């Protein structure tokens, strides 16, 4: 209840990594989150635009030896979405603590949901002590 | 005492019987635990044939009125022509091998009339004792 | 199939042409059978071929 | 306990390897538990150490199961102990960085004195072995010094640093102006 909390933009390296990558109806964007990610907070319209940039070659999962072309789009593209959460990495330490996003293992996109199941395997069988003598 | 897998296979058909369970278990087994790539469909096929080689006899004794298998009792009596022996002759003097070797001649027609006579008659003749 | 249990370990991305193969039994069991003997043919045993 | 020498302003080439040949999560840290660098799947991440902007790693074999941390134009304080965590496991080096100069970068005169100063980390006691190209051997530690150059010591000296069983070999040009004849 006495710590200061500030957020800051990638620590650059890798595009992927770097920008903000997602789908948008076949084209790839990869945008300049620093628009966002850029704030502090203490002890105790309007409206933001973050610039992107499109790229027709990509690697998905990270999966060096291999690449893929996506065939441009005619039109005008305008996709929808809602950001529903974060992938925060935690960064003189006893009172300001810095944070940026992060991201490569796509992983944690699926475990961010998963996390209400798991799978367990029944076992039918079992025995137990009753008061019982079988007869013929 | 467990004697193993077959493990009375060498004996007479009157010592083998007393361990028919050991080797029961083993008929059907059980456990054993890029795509298709060899034995990709040969661990398949073969698992496979283990279950339908073991049903399709176990139907049989199923239909033979017994079901709690391992051995019962007919109301089919012995023809004389099926290997005229005595039961010390064949009991305490043959192996289930030796047994084969001469019966497997008569095999079919012993199915006749396990796969009938009994499991007909028994039959209807049981509607008629609930009559009443 | 059936080979060894320890060659999986050297991996090696796949040594020979063997790795989709059921581990052995670290007991593989026998007995020997008294009383019975039997012809063997070994020019007409098909285990070769395959 | 494995110990590597680097040179100053060189590359160095500190070594990881996995059991299996493919790539998995590595991180290398340095004995105060600083990130230097590691992977995020495939991606490299750095670290906020003071290496940052002279480590890397060679991803064209980290399908090898080899995860290097890579040190270039290394610096006398870039020694330390690092560890590689890898498959639940930590691989440990210690880096001893050396330096080594003349006290002179200007050609000097037959009967001048030559002394070359071993820059080295905090807590390394290095003994040091250099040689002329006439055949003039100096032995010493932190300080080496000759009294006198001859006209046949200009050239090529080798020295050698000596720690923990390990050596480093460092070349330095000497030039100096004599006369042909006495």
């Amino acid at each position: 209840n006495n710590t200061i909390i500030r957020f800051a933009n990638s620590s650059g390296g890798d595009l992927e990594v770097t920008t903000h990558s997602f789908n948008c109806g076949g084209e790839f964007f990869y945008c300049n989150t620093s628009g966002l990610f850029n704030s502090t907070w203490i002890s105790n319209n309007d409206s933001i635009t973050l610039p992107c940039r499109i790229k027709q070659i990509i690697n998905m999962w990270q999966r060096i030896g291999q690449c893929m072309y996506a065939p441009p789009i005619q039109g005008v593209i305008r996709c929808v979405s809602n950001i529903t959460g974060l992938i925060l990495t935690r960064d003189t330490n006893s009172t300001t603590e810095t944070f940026r996003p992060g991201g490569g293992d796509m992983r944690d996109n699926w475990r961010s949901e998963l996390y209400k199941y798991k799978v367990v395997k029944i076992e039918p069988l079992g025995v137990a002590p009753t008061r019982c003598k079988r007869r013929v | 005492v467990f004697l193993g897998f077959l493990g009375a296979a060498g004996s007479t058909m009157g010592a083998a019987s007393m361990t028919l369970t050991v080797q029961a278990r083993n008929l059907l087994s059980g456990i054993v635990q890029l795509k298709l790539t060899v034995w990709g469909i040969k661990q398949l096929q073969a698992r496979v044939l283990a279950v339908e080689r073991y049903l399709r006899d176990q139907q049989l004794l199923g239909i033979w009125g017994c079901s709690g298998k391992l051995i019962c009792c007919t109301n089919v009596p012995w023809n004389s022509s099926w290997s005229n022996r005595n039961l010390s002759e064949i009991w305490d003097n043959m192996t289930w091998l030796q047994w084969d070797k001469e019966i497997s001649n008569y095999t079919q027609i012993i199915y006749g009339l396990l796969e009938e006579s009994q499991n007909q008659q028994e039959k209807n003749e049981q509607d008629l004792l609930a009559l009443d | 199939c059936a080979s060894d249990a320890k060659a999986y370990e050297t991996e090696k991305h796949n040594v020979w042409a063997t790795h989709a193969c059921v581990p052995t039994d670290p007991n593989p069991q026998e007995i020997h059978l008294e009383n019975v003997t039997e012809e063997f043919n070994m020019w007409k045993n098909n285990m070769v071929e395959q | 306990k494995k110990v590597v020498l680097g040179k100053k302003g060189d590359t160095v080439e500190l070594t990881c390897t996995a059991s299996q040949k493919k790539s998995i999560q590595f991180h290398w840290k340095n004995s105060n538990q600083i990130k230097i660098l590691g992977n995020q799947g495939s991606f490299l991440t750095k670290g906020p150490s003071k290496l940052n902007d002279r480590a890397d790693s060679r991803r064209s074999l980290w399908d090898q199961g080899n995860f290097p941390l890579i040190i270039k134009n290394l610096k006398i304080e870039d020694s330390d102990t690092y560890i590689c965590e890898v498959e639940d496991q930590k691989e440990e080096v210690q880096l001893l960085v050396f330096g080594l100069t003349a006290n002179s970068d200007t050609h000097l005169l037959q009967g001048q004195s030559l002394t070359l100063t071993l820059e080295s980390p905090p807590g390394s006691s290095p003994s040091v072995q250099c040689r002329s190209p006439r055949g003039k051997n100096i032995q010493g530690g932190k300080t080496l010094s000759v009294s006198q150059l001859e006209l046949q010591d200009s050239g090529t000296w080798t020295c050698t640093v000596l720690q923990n069983q390990k050596k480093v070999e460092f070349k330095i040009d000497i030039v100096v102006l004599a006369f042909q004849k006495a």
